[PDB]
Order: structure tokens, then C-alpha cells, then sequence
């Protein structure tokens, strides 16, 4: 029942920006946690931006502090990721994941997941 | 600027409370103009010299104009080391409160600056409650002091365990601790918290107060805030001013946890994947297994849930470098269940014991039971933590066993490192040296495990200590009860191969004793002639 989509990817270039989103099935968007996590090129999972159920409180990744944005709607079930600032290093699988539902725990890049999308390509390439 | 920073925010009545404590605690009145000066210099401070200087620094550098040796950060680690119708008549009611806070600063070094505003704000009610009120002050007055004392020696065990183990167990400590508290809550809100809550309790153990009150003030804001994601306890707590609504949640009691929680087996014995996931992120994925046993487990002492995690850590540790690492954890669970069992039947066992004696003689026993397992401890050691340790059974054994290994957690703990002080600074045993030094998942299972001393050479008969005097009978009954309670440790290391029923025997003869001679018209010659029979009589029973 747990359904998680990433959109908004495809190619851009150093200096620009993009917007990332993610639609929520299964168990209620409102009462959760939400993740974003990348993939760089030879590189396993970064974890970059964490955001509390009501928007409250957002945490960053060293990596991307300053120039991202994690942030919410909880009406659309939607999760948004608004990335400023890119560079090379930014090119990454983007996912985003979540601990809702009893489903299996899934450990990788040292934190645990329980459902993540299918994720979606971003390329910065000068 | 910081100090700006805490200005703007702390306030000024709050600020200047936070200043009276810290420095009142450092110095031991005259410098309370400093400390209105002080507010003074903020003002300035909100690109003025001697602004956005260190907050320490500026404190460290001033009051010293106590040793001073370096006036750093460095050098404060090494300073650690180093009548109802009057009290309403003063009622300029803002001086009367400050002397009243200066004094419970002066008093105690490590009271957690936040808790002490509180209770000022309560002492204020009460009088302006009690002059309408045509006399009881005095009873709301009794109750607010009687209940600061424990929190500075809870508060000194915080950071001593702190320096003693590093964060991680801090951090472990406090997982536990939350997740009895908000089971409803998933892990990532939990870890928020804990990160927050640690902080504010490092810095108040670092003593730099300054923000923790502010940090404090933040965190209790957070919650209530969020309250969907945290505790469905929470909503009286959080409509009450801010002193008052931090402490309560502090006070708040554990939330229900969810109906037809799976169980933990799949995800941590059932899996495949946990050698993987544990490679992949060991401490979070330790962390989540303490949640989840946890948030079960409300009837359980967190030091308990500690050791459970610890266990299963080792487990990980060896199974998955075996063979068929599956096949080596499948039994973990069984590991657990004779940790849980040893404190619960310690529990059953004393509890019956002190159902069955009462408070006082329930003392007694225990004051037997210690003499023997450790004889050089002084005499009024021996009784005050055997009259302690008593208490602590009148306080858990009322409630259900749902909630007695918290409690007895909650204040023994306090027992034992109170006691462990002591023999830091007067040394008598290796055994309990030992006891004190070790991990505190095992302090208390250490002191369990100590015996009879069988070495230990009878103390030769006086006969001084084993007579009572007609004054005994103008005493307190607290006092009355230590006289008796003396003679008792004094008998136990003069018979220490004695049984206890024996001895018991001759302490209810010291009791029948000092009952009837108290009751008779001339005490002087009862205390004399029958204190004959009572020599008489401890020689047919113990010789």
C-alpha cells in the first residue's frame, strides 16, 4: 500500500536550479517522517535532507546546507526537495524515503529506510 | 552576540534569575550589584569592546579578578576540580523572593539551573494565596523544599556518568528513556529530542547555563508544538506559563503504546538482512532495536533495556562473523530473559519481605543484611543507607510490579552513588571500590552480587553501646529508632556468624525495652533494674 514517486529530474547545468517532488500512497502523508537521499556516480547512498510529519523541522547534510530546501504539503501528499546553487557533485539518483508502515527496515549508507521510491536522475553537467 | 542572543530571548527576569544562580553557587550577596551591573553591560552589549566576548571568557576573566591560573576553557575543567506574620510583611515582594532564591542557590552547587526558577514561581503563589487566606502556607512551602534536595544529587550522577562514559552512552541512556515515555512516537522524533535534550543537559553539567535555559525553552516549545508526533499526555502540561509547562514535561507520565505492536523478532532475529543492515548503520540501527524493546517495555528499569542492547550488540558482534550467522542469533531472545528476571525477583522477594515487616523492621533486616556482607563500613553509614535504602521500599513496593523497577531504578541509583562518593573519600573496602567503578549497566548487579565477609574478627563486647538512658525517651521517633538502629549494627559486628532470627530477637528486646520503661512513672530505675532482664536476655538468646 506504501507508494512513494519521485519527479521533477532530467539534465541542468553548474549555477542553476531544480525542483524535486514525491507523492505519498498507502498510510497518511501528515503523521510521518520524510527523506531525501542521493547516489553520486561511483558512490553508495548520501543522506541530505530530513523533515519532521508537521514541517517544523528540517535537518542538512553539510553538503547541500545553504543552497537546499526540504519542505511539505500535506493536503497534496506531496514532499518537495528545491535545489539552488548546483554543481557537478549534485548529480545524483535522487530517492526519497520514509519509516511509515511495519514493512522490513533497510540499512544503507548509515541510516534505515523502510520504503523509498523508484528515484529519479539528476544530471549537472557543465 | 550571544549574551544579546540570550537577552533577547531568556528575557530579564529569567536572565537575571540565571546570573543570581551560577554566580552564587561560584563565589560564597556583595556581588549582587554585579549581577544588575551585569544586565547593564547587556544593554551595551545590544559592536561595543568587551561585546560578542566569550560569555565564559567574560565571566571567567571577571569574578577572578579559585585558583585564576589561565582564565580559559581549559582552566574551568581544572575549577570543576576546585514565621508566618514576618515572611508576609516582606510580601518589596521582588527583594523578598530573591533572598529566598539566593538562598537555595548558595546552597547546592549542582542544582540544574532551569528546575530552581521554577520552584520560586510556585513559593510565590502560595503567599499570595496564604495573606487573602485568613492563616496554610507553611504545608505548600514543606512540600516545594522537601523535593529540591533529591535533584542535585540526581543532577551530580548525570554528569559524573557523562564524564565517566562518553555521549554514546548518554544518548543510549536517553533513547530508552523517551521511548517509555512516547511510544506512539516513531524513532527519527525520538533521536530529535534526545540530540536536544543532551545538549542542554552537557552544558548545565559544563555549567555554562547561558543557553540551556534557553535550550530548555526551545525544546518545550518544540513539543508542544508537535504534539501529534509525541504524546497524547501533553495537552495540560502545554497550556501552562513556561517554567511550570517545561517541568511538567520532565513530570509527565508514559503515554499508551500502540494497540497490536508486531513483534521484534522479525527485523532483528528473523531477517537475513541484520548483519547487513548493522554493517551499513550500526549505531542507528542499535539505537532503532532500543526504541522498539523500549517502547514495549514501560515496566522495565532503562539501565535494564541498556543491557538488553548491549547484549544483542555482542550477539552481532561474534554471530556475524560465524559461519551461518542466522542460524548462531536465532536464540537472543532466550539471552534476555535471565537478565529481565534477576531484578524482578529482587523486587518480588523485597517487596514481600518489607510487606511483611513494615518500614522499620524491614531497616532492621537489611541493616543486618549489610553489616555482614561489608563490617569495616563506620556505624552511621551502616544506618543512614540501610534507612534509605528502606524508604525506597515504601516509596515502589505501593505501586503495581508495572511500575516498581523504574521506581526503585529511580531512587536507588541516587542511594548508590551517594554511598560510592562516600568511599571515594574514605576508602574501607576493595569490593565496593570495585562496585563503584564499574559500568553502570553493572554498578547495581555488582553490589548484588557481594557476600558475607567470613574474615572479618568479632568486635570485643562493650557494654556502653549496648545500653539505652532515660533521655532516649524525650528523643524524635527518628532519632529514638538510630539509637536502637546503632545498637543493632554494634550487635551484628560483635555476632556476625549469628542467624538472623537471633539477632532480630534481641532487636525487638531493645524495642520491648525502650517501649515499657518510657511508660513507667520513674524511668530512671526502670531503665536500671530492667536493664538487667535485657542483658539477661540477649545472653540466653545470642550469649
Amino acid at each position: 500500500e506504501v507508494q512513494l514517486q519521485e519527479s521533477g529530474g532530467g539534465l541542468v547545468q553548474p549555477g542553476g536550479s531544480l525542483r524535486l517532488s514525491c507523492a505519498a500512497s498507502g498510510f497518511t502523508f501528515s503523521r510521518y517522517w520524510m527523506f531525501w537521499v542521493r547516489q553520486a556516480p561511483g558512490k553508495g547512498l548520501e543522506w541530505i535532507s530530513d523533515i519532521n510529519s508537521g514541517g517544523t523541522y528540517t535537518r542538512y547534510a553539510d553538503s547541500v546546507k545553504g543552497r537546499f530546501t526540504i519542505s511539505r504539503d500535506n493536503a497534496k501528499n506531496t514532499l518537495y526537495l528545491q535545489m539552488n546553487s548546483l554543481r557537478a557533485e549534485d548529480t545524483a539518483v535522487y530517492y526519497c524515503a520514509t519509516n511509515s508502515g511495519d514493512g522490513k527496515r533497510y540499512c544503507s549508507g548509515g541510516y534505515c529506510y523502510r520504503s523509498r521510491g523508484q528515484g529519479t536522475l539528476v544530471t549537472v553537467s557543465s | 552576540s550571544e549574551v544579546a542572543h540570550r537577552f533577547k530571548d531568556l528575557g530579564e527576569e529569567n536572565f537575571k534569575a540565571l546570573v543570581l544562580i551560577a554566580f552564587a553557587q561560584y563565589l560564597q550577596e556583595d556581588h549582587v550589584k554585579l549581577v544588575n551591573e551585569v544586565t547593564e553591560f547587556a544593554k551595551t552589549c545590544v559592536s561595543a569592546e568587551n561585546c560578542d566576548k566569550s560569555l565564559h571568557t567574560l565571566f571567567g576573566d571577571k569574578l577572578c579578578t579559585d585558583c585564576c591560573a589561565k582564565q580559559e576553557p581549559e582552566r574551568n575543567e581544572c575549577f570543576l576540580q576546585h514565621e508566618v506574620d514576618v515572611m508576609c510583611t516582606a510580601f518589596n515582594e521582588e527583594t523578598f523572593l530573591k533572598k529566598y532564591l539566593y538562598e537555595i542557590a548558595r546552597r547546592h552547587p549542582y542544582f540544574y539551573a532551569p528546575e530552581l526558577l521554577f520552584f520560586a514561581k510556585r513559593y510565590k503563589a502560595a503567599f499570595t494565596e496564604c495573606c487573602q487566606a485568613a492563616d496554610c502556607l507553611l504545608p505548600k512551602l514543606d512540600e516545594l523544599r522537601d523535593e529540591g534536595k533529591a535533584s542535585s544529587a540526581k543532577q551530580r550522577l548525570k554528569c559524573a556518568s557523562l564524564q565517566k562514559f562518553g555521549e554514546r552512552a548518554f544518548k543510549a541512556w536517553a533513547v530508552a528513556r523517551l521511548s517509555q515515555r512516547f511510544p506512539k512516537a516513531e524513532f527519527a522524533e525520538v533521536s530529535k529530542l534526545v540530540t536536544d535534550l543532551t545538549k542542554v543537559h552537557t552544558e548545565c553539567c559544563h555549567g555554562d547555563l547561558l543557553e540551556c535555559a534557553d535550550d530548555r525553552a526551545d525544546l518545550a516549545k518544540y513539543i508542544c508544538e508537535n504534539q501529534d508526533s509525541i504524546s497524547s499526555k501533553l495537552k495540560e502540561c502545554c497550556e501552562k506559563p513556561l517554567l511550570e509547562k517545561s517541568h511538567c514535561i520532565a513530570e509527565v507520565e508514559n503515554d499508551e503504546m500502540p494497540a497490536d505492536l508486531p513483534s521484534l523478532a522479525a527485523d532483528f532475529v528473523e531477517s537475513k538482512d541484520v548483519c547487513k543492515n548493522y554493517a551499513e548503520a550500526k549505531d542507528v540501527f542499535l539505537g532503532m532495536f532500543l526504541y522498539e524493546y523500549a517502547r514495549r517495555h514501560p515496566d522495565y528499569s532503562v539501565v535494564l533495556l541498556l543491557r538488553l542492547a548491549k547484549t544483542y550488540e555482542t550477539t552481532l558482534e561474534k554471530c556475524c562473523a560465524a559461519a551461518d550467522p542466522h542460524e548462531c542469533y536465532a536464540k537472543v531472545f532466550d539471552e534476555f530473559k535471565p537478565l529481565v528476571e534477576e531484578p524482578q525477583n529482587l523486587i518480588k522477594q523485597n517487596c514481600e519481605l518489607f510487606e511483611q515487616l513494615g518500614e522499620y523492621k524491614f531497616q532492621n533486616a537489611l541493616l543486618v543484611r549489610y553489616t555482614k556482607k561489608v563490617p569495616q563500613v563506620s556505624t552511621p553509614t551502616l544506618v543512614e543507607v540501610s534507612r534509605n535504602l528502606g524508604k525506597v521500599g515504601s516509596k515502589c513496593c505501593k505501586h503495581p510490579e508495572a511500575k516498581r523497577m523504574p521506581c526503585a531504578e529511580d531512587y536507588l541509583s541516587v542511594v548508590l552513588n551517594q554511598l560510592c562518593v562516600l568511599h571515594e573519600k574514605t576508602p574501607v573496602s576493595d569490593r565496593v571500590t570495585k562496585c563503584c567503578t564499574e559500568s553502570l549497566v553493572n554498578r547495581r548487579p555488582c553490589f548484588s552480587a557481594l557476600e558475607v565477609d567470613e574474615t572479618y574478627v568479632p568486635k570485643e563486647f562493650n557494654a556502653e553501646t549496648f545500653t539505652f538512658h532515660a533521655d532516649i525517651c524525650t528523643l524524635s521517633e527518628k532519632e529514638r529508632q538510630i539509637k536502637k538502629q546503632t545498637a543493632l549494627v554494634e550487635l551484628v559486628k560483635h555476632k556476625p556468624k549469628a542467624t538472623k532470627e537471633q539477632l532480630k530477637a534481641v532487636m525487638d528486646d531493645f524495642a520491648a525495652f525502650v517501649e515499657k520503661c518510657c511508660k513507667a512513672d520513674d524511668k530512671e530505675t526502670c531503665f536500671a533494674e530492667e536493664g538487667k532482664k535485657l542483658v539477661a536476655a540477649s545472653q540466653a538468646a545470642l550469649g
